[PDB]
RNA sequence: GGUCAGGUCGAGCCCGGGCUCCGUGAGGGGGGAGAAGUCGUAACAAGGUAACCGUAGGGGAACCUACGGCUCGAUCACCUCCU
RNA sequence: AGUGGUGGCCACUAUUAUUGGGCCUAAAGCGGCCGUAGCCGGGCCCGUAAGUCCCUGGCGAAAUCCCACGGCUCAACCGUGGGGCUCGCUGGGGAUACUGCGGGCCUUGGGACCGGGAGAGGCCGGGGGUACCCCCGGGGUAGGGGUGAAAUCCUAUAAUCCCGGGGGGACCGCCAGUGGCGAAGGCGCCCGGCUGGAACGGGUCCGACGGUGAGCGCGGAAGGCCAGGGGAGCGAACCGGAUUAGAUACCCGGGUAGUCCUGGCUGUAAAGGAUGCGGGCUAGGUGUCGGGCGAGCUUCGAGCUCGCCCGGUGCCGUAGGGAAGCCGUUAAGCCCGCCGCCUGGGGAGUACGGCCGCAAGGCUGAAACUUAAAGGAAUUGGCGGGGGAGCACUACAAGGGGUGGAGCGUGCGGU
RNA sequence: GUGGGGUAACGGCCCACCAAGCCGAAGAUCGGUACGGGCCGUGAGAGCGGGAGCCCGGAGAUGGACACUGAGACACGGGUCCA
C-alpha cells in the first residue's frame, strides 16, 4: 500500500554514469541485477507470472544483495514498462512485457551499458509512465508539485484511460513523498517519481537531492539528441502537453549533438518499433489502461 | 488417577467393614460438635478437619455416627459445617482449583513460552468446569453462576 | 469404570470354571445378582452361596459343581412375549431345552421355563447352560 | 474394542454407522447410483442391433498365442461404436462389410472380457437377421 | 495426501519418495499454466 | 498494486441479517471484532510517515482472539479492518507486515454518542453515519440509487466522477477501489473463479446489511434494493444533507417504486435517530476536511 | 348479442441476464496392455554408497545429495540381556 | 417337450456382518491430548406406571398364503370352515422385575486434601566447562593436507608443529544403563528463583460428580517460508580436483540457503509397539525402577543383603489363542462402554469442487478404463562382491621341474 | 395477532392493520430419484431387492390456460384462445 523504499535513496543515484563511459562497481551491479531478474521473467505470447522470494533471488549471483535495492531496480524496470509487476500484500510478482524478448533477444550482444541505455531509451519511446515524464520536462517541470499539476490537468480530460492507472499509483506515492520533503528534510524513503527521474538521469537528465527534494535540470544537447528520434517514430500521445518555448529554442542554437548510439542501433530499434507497435500498444493498455 | 495421567495407580486408603462406632471413642456427638466448631472456628476446611480429628484426638471417622436430627444420616463433617453456618458457600474443593488456577495465570502471565504449563492450565480449567456442571445439574450454585478468570481473582 | 455387575459376575464365574477352581468371590454383590444365584442353583449348576457385608457392596461368595458349559449374561435385554422364546432360546442354548434363560418379569426374575408354565413374558437377562 | 453401539437407546447410529459403510462396498454404490446405466453403451439392452464397418483380428495375449477374427460396429441405437467377437471357426468368412448385426455380452466375469481376448465385451448372435451359430454349423444360409 | 504404506515396498516400482515428488512437481506446472 | 482478501469471500454473507434480528454466531464475532478493532484504534490526528508508526496502532493479529480461546482467522480480521476503513470510521496504511490503524474523528464520535446501545444496532448506526457523510460508502450508495447493479456501473461512474476535477475530496480512495476492480472483476466476470474480494464487493456488502440483497452466484456480485427501507435511508440522507450527491441522481424508475411503498420502520428508534441526525450535523465541516484528508490530495 | 371505460386470471411473442445438458473443436498432459528399439544399474544376498520415511534442491531416468526418524538391516563382531 | 446363449435381481457371501466380519506382519487405529450433543453408565430405601409384560373391546377391507373338507376324473382353480398376513392404532383392567422420571441412604468408581520420597517436568537469572576456528607475540625450517593411489587446495610475504595471550559461536563428554520424566513429537553442565504435576501412605472430604467423543479446541521432531540479528564448525545448491566407456555420484578441496536468537507462519514423518481408549476375570518363574512395610548388616548415612504389597519396565513361560511368524496378566484369551477406520488390485491420494495457508503445500476426494492376482506367514533348495569350522593337490605356502622362442610327430580350428 | 372478505364449508385461502416470528446438524434448503398400499422374487431364517400384470386410494387426457350447463366438471368420445 505504502510502497516505499528505505536505504537506498541515493543507490540509484549511482546511475548516472551511464552516459559517460565510466563504470563503476554499483553500475555494473545494477546492471547483473537487472539481467537476473529479466531473465527471471516468464513470458507467455496471475496466471503468467513468478514470485519473488528476495532471500532465495538474492544467491543467485553470490553477492548478499540487499532486499530494498531488489525492491528499487523492480520499481524502475516497471517505470520503464519493460517489467509487469504485481504486488500482493507483502509480495512481489513478476511477468516479462511485450518490449522485453523484442529487445533482448534484439540486442543481447552489446556491452552491458548499452543495453541498459537502449532499454531506458526503449522505455521512453512508447507513452508508458516514463514517457509521461519526459513530456512533463518538455513541459518544464522540474518538482514533485509540477507533476502535480500534471497529472491532474491529465486526469480531466478523459483521454487517460489507457494510463489512469500508472498515474493514479504515481498520485498515491506523491501524497507521502511531499510529506517526506515538505516538512521532512531528511528524505527517508523513496518513491515512484523518484525512480522516473533516476534512469531518466542516467539518460539525459541530472538529479540533486535537496534536503528531501529531488530538485532535476536537463542537458539540452542530449535532449535534442534524444528529441529528434523521439520526433523519427511518434508512437506516442504528448498527453496534451505543451513543450515551451524556452525547451525546443534551447533544443536549437548549439553545437549538434552526436548520435548517443550507433545510428545501426537507432535505425534497427525505429524498424522493430515500428513493425510492433500495435502489439506493444495493446500490452501497455493491459498494463496501465482500463478499457 | 487415570482420568488424565491414565496411570492405574492405587494410592487409595482402606476402611474397615464397621456398622456401629467403636465403644473406645470416649467423646459423644455433642463433644465432636464441639471439637468441629472449634476448628472450623480457627480456619480449617473438611479435609484438615477430619485429618486432624481422626489424627490426634483419634476417632477414625465421623460417618460412623448417626445424626440425632435425623435418623437415616449418618453424621458428616460437611453436614456439622452445615448446622451452625460454618459451611462454605462454593465447595471447598472447587475453591481450591480457583485458588490454583489464577496461581498459574499469575506464573504463566510472567512465563508465556511454558507451553507445558499452558497444557496444565487446560486440564484444571476443564476440571473446574467439569464439577461446577455436575454442581449444576445438582443445583447448589446459582444457575447464572459462571466461570470468569476476573472473578476468580476476586476470590 | 464399571458400569455392568451381571456381566462381569457371570464372566468372571465361566472364567473361573474353565480352570475349575472351588471358590469364587464376586465383589459386585447386589439384590438382583443374588436373586439369578438362586435361580440356577434351584438347578443345582452351583452348590451353596452366602452374601458377605463388605461394608461397601457386599460380595457373593459361591461354590462351583463344574457343571456350566457357559454362563453369559445377554446384555441388551431384550423384551420377549410368551410365544417366540424358540427363537431367542434357539438364539442361546445348544440343544433343545439344554439349559436355562434368566428372565425378569412381572412378579420377579427368575428362569424360563416356569415363565413359559406361569405364561408371562418379560425381559431377558442372563442365559447359561 | 467391543463392537459398538449395541444399547437400548443407540439403534440411530447403528443405522447411521451402517448406512456410511455401506458406502464401502463396490456393488450397491454402483447400483444406485446407476453408474452403468449413463455408462452403458448398450443402454441396459441384452441384445443390440449394429451396422458393421472393419474386419480386424488380434493376437491372443501371451503366453496364448492365436489370430481371433473380430469386427467394429456401430450402433443403431445411438450410434457409439463397438468391436463384437466373432465366435466359431471361419466365421468372418460369413461377415462381411456393412451387415446388419445382433450383438450380445460376451458373458465375462462381471461382464468384462473373456479369456485370452483383451477388452472385447461382444459377441455377434444374428447377422441379417440370421443366427450365427446355425450358419457356423452352415445349417442356414446368410442372405 | 495420505500415503498407502503398500506402496512403500520397493518390490516391483520405483522409490515412493520419488514418485510422490513427481507428481508434485506436475502438480505445480499444472495449477500454474491453469492461472 | 492489489489489494484484496483471499478464502473468506462468503464471510461477510452474514452480514445481511442485520437487516432483520436473526442472530448468529458468525454476527456475534463479527461485531464484537468491529468494536474491539475501534477500542484499539487511538485518535490522534496528526497525519506523515513519521506520525505513523508514532501515533497509529501496530495491529498483531496473533495476541487479537475470540473470547472463547480459540484464535480468529487472520483473513478475516483484513477483510473486517478493510470494510470498515471503508465506511469512513478507520484509517489504515500498509507498511509491510505491520498494519497501522488510527480513529477517524467520526470514530469516538458515534462511540461517544452511544456508549450504551445494543451491539448490532451499534454496528447498525456505525454503517448509516459512514454512509451519510461524503466517503466511498456514498459513493456506491448514490450508485445503487442511479440503479447501478454490479461492478460495471461502479467503474462507469467513477469515470464520470473523477471527470469533473470536483472529483477531490474522494479521488484518491476512489482510485484505489478502480485498481481493485481491474484486477479482480477480470476473474470475477471471466471464468467465474471465485477466489479474492474487491472493494467493489466489500462495499456492496454492509449495504446489503442495511437495505441490499446481493446474489454472488453468477462469477459477478450482482445486487438489489430494498426500497421498503431505501424510502427511510432516502428520507435520512436528505434528512442532513451533509453528504454531496457526487453529481449522480436517482433514476425515475426507481423514484416510483420509492414512492410507491408504505411506512418502513425507521432504521432505529426515533430519539437515537434525532440524535445521529443532529451530531452529524454537528462538526460537519471538521468531518468533511478529515474525509478530505483521508481520500483528497488536498 | 356489438362498441367503449376499469379490475382480474393467463398461456404465446420480442429484449437483457444467469443456470446447466449435448455435439463438434485447434491445441496440451498423463493413464493404461503389446513386442521390438534404445539410455541406463535403481532395489533384492552387505544387490557393491544398507533400505525406507518426512522436508528442500539438483539431475534425461531409475535417481543423487542435504538434515530428523526407522528395522520392513546386514557382515562376524559389538556394549551387553539370556546362556 | 423342453433345453441352450445373453442380460438384470436374492442365495452362494460372516465379500455388508444386530443375529454375524476384520484393522501388529496380508487394505484397513488419526501423531498426541480436551470436550459439546449423542450413546453406555455403582449399589440400597419410597413412589410412579412412561417404557416393559398379562388379560380384555373396536380396528388393520377383500383377493393372494397355511390347513381339513366338498365340486370340477385328480391336480391347479373354486366353495365351507380354522389360522395368522405391515399389521403400525385405539378404549379398558391388572403386574412392577428391570429401563425411564421424582424423594431419601451409602461409599467401592471418580474427583478433593494432607505427609515424606523420586525424576533429562517445564520457563527464568547467574555461573562455568572442555573442544574448535580466527587473530597477535615467540621458536622453526621445508612442508602440510588428503587417497586405493594420487590430485585440487594451504605454504618459505614462514606453512604443518610447540609455548604465551586475545576474540568468537555453538555444544554441555565419562558419569548413562534393558535409569528417569513426558499425553505425544520430545527432554541431561552447576547453582538460585517461578510453575506443572505423578506414585506411594492416610479415605479427612464430595457423593456417580463417570466412560467415549461426531461437531470444536490446544500444543506438536526435522525441514520450509516472512521480518530482523547472528553466521565457529558442518553443509542443501553451486564451484573445482579425482574415478569412469560415461559421473550429473560415491572420495577429496571449497562453498550459498540452512543449522543459532527474536516475532509469525507452515500442521508434516517408519510421529511404528506398524497394536484407539476405560472396567471385570485369568498358572507361574524372575530383575531392575520407584513408594511403603517386616527381618538381617551398620565404620550409624533407609548407608549395605533378604521376604512381602503396590505402580512402571523387561525376559522366560502353563493354559489359551492365532495361517504361521508369534503372543500370552504390560494379551494379540473371555465378557461389558464408546469412537474411528477397512471392504481385491492399479488407475490415485489423481480429476473436478470446496475450505485453509502469503507460498511450497495442507484437510476432505471420485469416475471411466484395466487387471487374477496383488499381498501375508512360514518349509526346502539355491545364492551372498555375509558370518564360523575344517580339509590339501584338479588350489596354495616351503622347495622343486618345465610349457610358450627354433625344427619335427600328432590332434583341434582355419583354407 | 386484530377486523373483515369470498367459499358448500373452517382456516393468510385473500385483504387492511398490528408484531418478529417459524424451520435447520433427532439434517432444513437445494438437487437426484420416484405414484402410495394390499404385495411379489429370494433366503433356513435375520434380511435383501422390486411396486409391470388384479383390487384399493392418487393423478392425467399433446403442453398451457379459461369458462358455460349443471346435484356432481374444468368434463377421453362437450366448448374458447395460445403453442
Amino acid at each position: 500500500k505504502v510502497v516505499g523504499i528505505k536505504g537506498s535513496v541515493s543507490y540509484l543515484q549511482a546511475l548516472k554514469y551511464l552516459k559517460t563511459k565510466k563504470v563503476t562497481k554499483r553500475l555494473k551491479e545494477i546492471e547483473k541485477l537487472v539481467d537476473t531478474l529479466i531473465t527471471l521473467a516468464p513470458y507467455a505470447p496471475r496466471k503468467n507470472y513468478a514470485k519473488i522470494s528476495f532471500n532465495k533471488i538474492k544467491t543467485v549471483s553470490r553477492s548478499k544483495i540487499g532486499s530494498p535495492r531488489i525492491k528499487s531496480i523492480m520499481l524502475l524496470l516497471w517505470n520503464f514498462g519493460l517489467l509487469d509487476v504485481k504486488i500482493i500484500e507483502n509480495s512481489w510478482y513478476v511477468r516479462k512485457t511485450k518490449l522485453a524478448s523484442l529487445l533482448e533477444e534484439n540486442f543481447k550482444d552489446l556491452s552491458p551499458s548499452e543495453k541498459l541505455k537502449v532499454y531506458l531509451l526503449g522505455g521512453l519511446l512508447v507513452d508508458t509512465p516514463a514517457r509521461f515524464v519526459y513530456r512533463c520536462t518538455l513541459n518544464g517541470v522540474e518538482d514533485y508539485k509540477g507533476v502535480k499539476k500534471a497529472i491532474l490537468g491529465y486526469l480531466s480530460d478523459q483521454r487517460s484511460n489507457s494510463l489512469i492507472i500508472g498515474l493514479s499509483n504515481m498520485l498515491e506515492s506523491i501524497k507521502f513523498i511531499e510529506e517526506a520533503q515538505a516538512y521532512s528534510g531528511k528524505k527517508e524513503y523513496i518513491g515512484l517519481v523518484d525512480v522516473a527521474f533516476y534512469g531518466l538521469s542516467g539518460l539525459y537528465l541530472d538529479v540533486k537531492r535537496e534536503s528531501g527534494k529531488l530538485t532535476v535540470k536537463p542537458n539540452f544537447r542530449e535532449l535534442r539528441a534524444l528529441y529528434e528520434i523521439d520526433k523519427s517514430v511518434a508512437t506516442g500521445s504528448d498527453y496534451g502537453l505543451s513543450i515551451s518555448k524556452e525547451i525546443l529554442e534551447n533544443l536549437a542554437n548549439t553545437k549538434r549533438r552526436k548520435t548517443i548510439f550507433s545510428e545501426e542501433v537507432q535505425e534497427l530499434l525505429v524498424n522493430v518499433i515500428k513493425e510492433n507497435a500495435i502489439s506493444i500498444s495493446q500490452d501497455l493498455q493491459n498494463m496501465y489502461g482500463i478499457i | 488417577a487415570r482420568m488424565h495421567a491414565r496411570k492405574r495407580g492405587k494410592s487409595g486408603s482402606k476402611r474397615p467393614p464397621r456398622t456401629a462406632p467403636p465403644i473406645w471413642v470416649e467423646y459423644t456427638v455433642e463433644e465432636i460438635e464441639n471439637l468441629v466448631v472449634k476448628l472450623r472456628k480457627e480456619g480449617y476446611s473438611t479435609a484438615m478437619i477430619g485429618t486432624i480429628l481422626r489424627d490426634q484426638y483419634g476417632i477414625p471417622s465421623v460417618k460412623l455416627f448417626k445424626d440425632p436430627d435425623n435418623p437415616n444420616r449418618n453424621l458428616t463433617i460437611t453436614r456439622i459445617l452445615e448446622k451452625h453456618g460454618l459451611a462454605p458457600e462454593i465447595p471447598e474443593d472447587l475453591m481450591f482449583l480457583i485458588r490454583r488456577a489464577v496461581n498459574l495465570r499469575k506464573h504463566l502471565e510472567q512465563h508465556p513460552k511454558d507451553l507445558h504449563s499452558m497444557r496444565g492450565l487446560q486440564l484444571i480449567e476443564s476440571k473446574i468446569r467439569r464439577l461446577v456442571k455436575y454442581y449444576k445439574r445438582k443445583g447448589k450454585l446459582p444457575k447464572n453462576w459462571r466461570y470468569d478468570p476476573e472473578t476468580a481473582k476476586l476470590l | 469404570t464399571l458400569l455392568d455387575p451381571l456381566a462381569n459376575a457371570l464372566s468372571h464365574i465361566t472364567n473361573s470354571e474353565r480352570v475349575g477352581k472351588r471358590e469364587v468371590y464376586i465383589k459386585p454383590a447386589s439384590k438382583l445378582i443374588g436373586e439369578v444365584l438362586r435361580v440356577m442353583q434351584k438347578y443345582g449348576y452351583i452348590g451353596e452361596f452366602e452374601f458377605i457385608d463388605d461394608g461397601r457392596a457386599g460380595v457373593y461368595r459361591v461354590q462351583l459343581l463344574g457343571r456350566i458349559n457357559k454362563a453369559g449374561a445377554i446384555k441388551p435385554r431384550f423384551p420377549v412375549k410368551v410365544s417366540e422364546f424358540e427363537k431367542w432360546e434357539k438364539r442361546f442354548l445348544p440343544a433343545f431345552e439344554f439349559g436355562i434363560l434368566i428372565v425378569s418379569t412381572s412378579q420377579g426374575v427368575m428362569s424360563h421355563k416356569e415363565a413359559i408354565e406361569k405364561g408371562i413374558g418379560g425381559r431377558l437377562i442372563a442365559y447359561v447352560y | 474394542g467391543k463392537k459398538a453401539p449395541n444399547g437400548e437407546f443407540a439403534g440411530r447410529k447403528l443405522k447411521l454407522k451402517r448406512k456410511k459403510f455401506r458406502w464401502s462396498d463396490i456393488r450397491y454404490k454402483r447400483r444406485v447410483l446407476r453408474l452403468k446405466e449413463k455408462s452403458d453403451p448398450l443402454e441396459g439392452a441384452p441384445q443390440a442391433r449394429g451396422i458393421v464397418l472393419e474386419k480386424i483380428a488380434v493376437e491372443a495375449k501371451q503366453p496364448n498365442s492365436g489370430m481371433r477374427k473380430a469386427v467394429r460396429v456401430q450402433l443403431i441405437k445411438n450410434g457409439k461404436v463397438v468391436t463384437a467377437f466373432c465366435p466359431g471357426d471361419g466365421a468372418i468368412k460369413f461377415i462381411d462389410e456393412h451387415d446388419e448385426v445382433i450383438i450380445e455380452g460376451i458373458g465375462g466375469p462381471k461382464g468384462g472380457s473373456m479369456g485370452d481376448i483383451p477388452g472385447i465385451r461382444y459377441k455377434v448372435v444374428k447377422v441379417n437377421r440370421v443366427s450365427l451359430k446355425e450358419l457356423v454349423k452352415g445349417r442356414k444360409e446368410k442372405p | 495426501m495420505k500415503r498407502r504404506p503398500r506402496k512403500w515396498k520397493k518390490k516391483g516400482r520405483m522409490r515412493w519418495k520419488w514418485i510422490k515428488k513427481r507428481i508434485r512437481r506436475l502438480k505445480r506446472q499444472r495449477k500454474k499454466e491453469r492461472g
